[PDB]
């Protein structure tokens, strides 16, 4: 006798439905979501025993798109970028929230069964992956919200239609906890600091309900929580012991950053906290193309082209082995390429040119030829000069730069312009494009609690004058498309 | 031409500054 | 100088050319084979000297057609869907003939090299790896024998060529020895179980000439037979030592299970010998899919679609990690999804309604959420209910169930929906699938001798029960197409 | 309106059972 | 700042471009590169530290053409054949030039960022990876220079644009340092062994002006030389210690063969220097195919197959595992098939009958049974007897072979139809394809100094006759196509 | 009819021989 727990709840303009412990039912935790008519079926299976010798945390998540979930049958058609785009949607707010030390095989799986058009599965599939880790026992510090905001007559509206983006200036995807936001990923029409900001504010705020909801859901047919905790801290052992490529457990290497940071002592490379790396702009940079820029911040370059023809914006992202000094392989798509690619893209989508004053397919393919702190900043730079440099008449030029933070109790440092080796020890990665008037794409990948408005909204404030910094020195090179 | 850093059509240059306020 | 040994035979219609010694001499054995105008050049390759640490057999069956055999240069177009299930029809019978014990790397590869558009190369590349295996001197307990089996005007018709296939009842593809029968994969429409085993005997006793013609083959050009011979058996070490998720070298431990069975003793879940598992039918579980359905057999579940639109009659199977409740890869069909999917399509194909009364393209998407015993023969049940659901008029309800046997001496015991668990420990699977009235596809996969008529009519005669229960339990929920 | 095990139009089960002889 | 090293020169009826020293400054070196308009970016990154157990010397070219490059937006399109090809063009000079002991991973990237429709980049990569190795520091013994040579109205053209391809007899691609010619890749139409070798002359002596730009840029710019030497040479360890299956560090019984063959006695299979492998030549071997043949040379065979239908000419090689008698994959050119096989079709290609006379698509499939000393020439012999069996009007028959050189000092001996085991152990990879008229095809892999005019004549001069050999037992079997 | 070395048309066979000068 199969019995399915069912838990539905008002979402906005929709009615969430969380069907568990029927289907699936050999894998630790299996839901399944439905946003009115469209459905993900989202299951999570983690490991009991930890391999011998492991290094990292292996997750995996796994996001699929049936083509009878639309009632289509495939004509001549791996997951495509739209699915590996989702899936890392998923893999970015969950990660963080598994323990410290946690080092089992857990894999997320989510699959669309059905979909209406205008619901997009994407925010479905993140509620579903929110439901069957808190529902599977696996340690997993959520539940986590997700929630899809718009811009339409100055007013914040919580998961827009397919029909009502196309009257919204905002395509904002919120996800966190009940205590703190943990991701951001975004695309607006050169908005506001205040109004981006408020947008993750009310999205946070607004997915709460599906917080609340999974926690229920989670006390009625949630299975009894894992018996896990990590191998204990020994001190015998622990107190025992400006270029990138001649600079680069040292975990004690890893605090003293740190503590350097906060006590106000110049960074690795001997920048302050505010300061932006050496900038170098160029455009015309190959014969035979119809735009060519290359833009170098510090110790990240790229080589950005624009092509002309008669999806009419195209964006393409590749990052060899050779721009970090090591040898590996070339054209896979590394699991970065396609995220930093949209990325970027999303950067430059909103000063694009109309199609009726510009009919022309405009295909942007960014080079990274070095790479030492977001190179994919580096090209939605690149990519302002390579569309002026083609003759394409965009809006407005411009930027892109990435944000560090390091807090430690209520004293916090927001660091610009920040290295590859002052990521990885940073507790968030932020990341702001837009012009001189506005915000085109903003990224926040945050770990710790305390976040809140005020500090964000001081880190855009850096992450402003920084941007415009690198504007200026984009208008003394070239200011207007041929 | 030719190809490269050398033959570009604009170029600007900043050192390592702090934005204005 | 070359030499080649040639040996024909009439075989039904046609005469069958082997060839070999002559083309590729570095391989173990290579045969040139000819039924009529279709030709399979056949080579197999084996290492002399085991690895050291190997835990299994690694057998790799290759098959490939070329475009050249037909007389035809490619347009635009990694082995397709026919070609894999092919390669398996020629892995299936060779694999438990290799001595208990045996280690070695062997890897049969059979190209098409010529082909006629009435004879299929199939049964031409399973004579040429029985004739190479045979003439290698490598440790095979052959050679088999491989027969087509149709069924036009109330008699059996050996080999039919591609146009008599179309007059025919049946498409029963049968390989085995001298002394039984090994594999059997066919398709039927709704014939009776006299009439599919008459059809294994036929096809059997028919195949009997290309064995003595290999043998002879073998006597005049076959290769000294590899001297070999196991790791003795260490008495020292061997006298020494409902759930299927919470109950799972342990010989003894399966030999424990083997030996409650023919004691008569309940099962490892609880069955006795042809007890069917709790069963769940369900019919409009997707809202956005045309015909939807979810198919529970005690801990094998499936959910199936049905697509419509304006090969008619496509079939897609899916087997996720998260089924066996286990963290693997996506997407990749691991040698079995394509075996499978075509099983289930095998089983459905004949109660599908004709083109002139429905006209529609038809896709029928299967999705293993549970696997514990035959999830391709549920997905047979979930195909029939999803299809019903969707308005397409299916001449009959299908259901389908796999068996299993356990022969000690002249005792057998008959199993009745297997588990996972008893999978590996008997001796036969054995699926079938059908209508009330008649069989639509039928499998076979023997290891043992002593396997005769009367008992194969006796696991028809519990298998048909078997089925006629489930169908009693679908007809419950629905009984009609929309 | 929604999907699942829960939604659906039709709807039979059985026990463990023994076939008809 | 960044500061562009620029080094301009004249190279035939063009302007060469070396910049370095500003993009790309994380790799060890990086030249971009720019023969008129078409221009390449050239990376190469080098370990610093060798693997522990490492017994192989791990360089891989990766060369890669954008469609931005020639201004244009792919369409519905992983290296295709020709940017493989071009890879490989630039592996085989730079390989032998690493030191013997050399064990560290070294990367070359090319990638193509302008292209002028005249003017071919795979000699703009090539220079180009020559420029980036030499400035690296990287232990490396050149620079090497590239050349296309042409031949137009009895005349030697350096570099001829594609235009000039049109009325040129010769497609001539050589490769080499200050010293000696390293590797040679050409087309003919039926040119002399004289006309031939003094396209290699004349290529070799107009590269030079590469190599003396190179070097001035490496006095200027190139990075300091690696501090390496290899592992000393341990005498306590080194003096205390005709099928080809059966009788295949064992360096002692690589110098006994070597020795062997240098003072006069017979090969390893029992031949002398200038004789050939037993022949077997078949016409029709296959009933469905247009034209079939079966060429033997030794334990070398080739099943070689012609299609016709209604580019021209397609020409496909499969190298299968079992031709050596291993157990490996099937359908992966491993790095091998598309070489070999541009290779037989580069002889095949001279014979060729006009569209005008011969309006139909042509495509040849070789298929590899036997393999002991290149197969790629066993292909062209069995290519012209398949086009003739399929009744292409072929101008002539056309035959290929394999020639080895082994030299020490100043005494050295010109090996016919080398084995495999023959190749590993020689000094020069040399072969020859063409008809009774001229040469067709001709490819060069030399790895010592001293290789001059007069040894190369006569190593032509052997492989001649090496040539009409064949020919005259092709022209036994068959002489005129249907 | 058949496929193989033994069912060519035409056929043409030499033992290991030195080239003529
Ligand atoms: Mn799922
Ligand atoms: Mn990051
Ligand atoms: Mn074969
Ligand atoms: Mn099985
Ligand atoms: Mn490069
Ligand atoms: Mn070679």
């Amino acid at each position: 006798m199969l019995n399915p727990i069912v838990r539905k709840f008002q979402y906005g303009q929709h009615t969430v439905t969380l069907e568990t412990g029927m289907m699936a039912r050999q894998a630790t935790a299996a839901v399944m979501v439905s946003m009115d008519d469209t459905a993900v079926f989202v299951t999570v299976v983690g490991q009991k025993k930890a391999k011998p010798g492991q290094d990292f945390f292996p997750l995996t998540v796994n996001y699929q798109e049936r083509t009878y979930a639309a009632g289509r049958i495939p004509g001549s058609f791996r997951p495509s970028e739209g699915e590996t785009l989702i899936a890392r949607l998923i893999d970015r707010p969950i990660r963080p929230l598994f323990p410290e030390g946690f080092v089992n095989e857990v894999q997320v799986i989510a699959t669309v069964v059905s979909v209406n058009p205008q619901v997009n599965p994407d925010i479905v599939a993140m509620i579903g992956a929110s439901a069957a880790l808190s529902l599977s026992g696996i340690p997993f510090n959520g539940p986590i919200g997700a929630a899809r905001v718009g811009y339409i007559n100055d007013q914040y509206v919580l998961n827009p239609t397919q029909d009502e983006l196309k009257e919204s200036k905002l395509d904002l995807v919120v996800a966190g906890t009940e205590a703190a936001v943990l991701m951001v990923e975004s695309e607006a029409e050169l908005l506001s600091e205040d109004q981006m900001l408020g947008a993750v504010v009310f999205g946070h705020e607004q997915q709460q309900v599906v917080i609340q909801n999974i926690n229920e859901l989670v006390k009625e047919a949630g299975k009894p929580r894992w018996d896990w905790q990590p191998e204990p801290v020994n001190e015998a052992l622990n107190a025992r012991v400006t270029d990138k490529q001649e600079r680069y457990l040292h975990a004690i290497e890893k605090n003293v950053v740190r503590s350097r940071v906060l006590a106000g002592e110049p960074r690795i490379d001997g920048r302050e906290k505010d300061m932006i790396r050496g900038l170098d702009v160029r455009t015309g940079v190959l014969p035979r193309t119809h735009g060519s820029a290359l833009f170098t911040r510090g110790e990240t370059q790229a080589l950005v082209t624009a092509t002309l023809g008669t999806d009419t914006f195209l964006f393409h992202y590749n990052f060899p082995p050779y721009s970090v000094g090591e040898t590996g392989m070339v054209g896979s798509p590394k699991r970065r390429e396609i995220g930093h690619g949209r990325l970027a893209k999303r950067g430059v989508l909103a000063v694009m040119p109309d199609m009726d004053k510009f009919p022309y397919t405009v295909r942007v393919v960014s080079e990274i030829t070095e790479s030492n702190g977001s190179s994919s900043m580096a090209s939605v730079c690149g990519a302002s000069l390579a569309l002026m440099d083609a003759g394409v008449p965009i809006k407005a030029a411009v930027a892109g730069i990435a944000m560090g933070l390091v807090k430690e109790g209520d004293n916090y440092v927001v660091l610009s312009d920040i290295l590859g080796d002052e990521d990885h020890l940073g507790d968030m990665d932020f990341k702001v494009a837009g012009s001189r008037d506005g915000i085109s794409a903003l990224q926040m990948d945050i770990k710790i609690e305390g976040i809140t408005k005020e500090i964000m909204q001081v880190a855009l404030n850096q992450a402003k004058g920084a941007r415009l910094h690198i504007l200026g020195v984009m208008e003394q090179a070239i200011n207007a498309p041929r | 031409g030719a190809a490269g850093g050398h033959t570009a059509t604009h170029h600007a240059s900043a050192a390592p500054a702090r934005p204005q306020p």
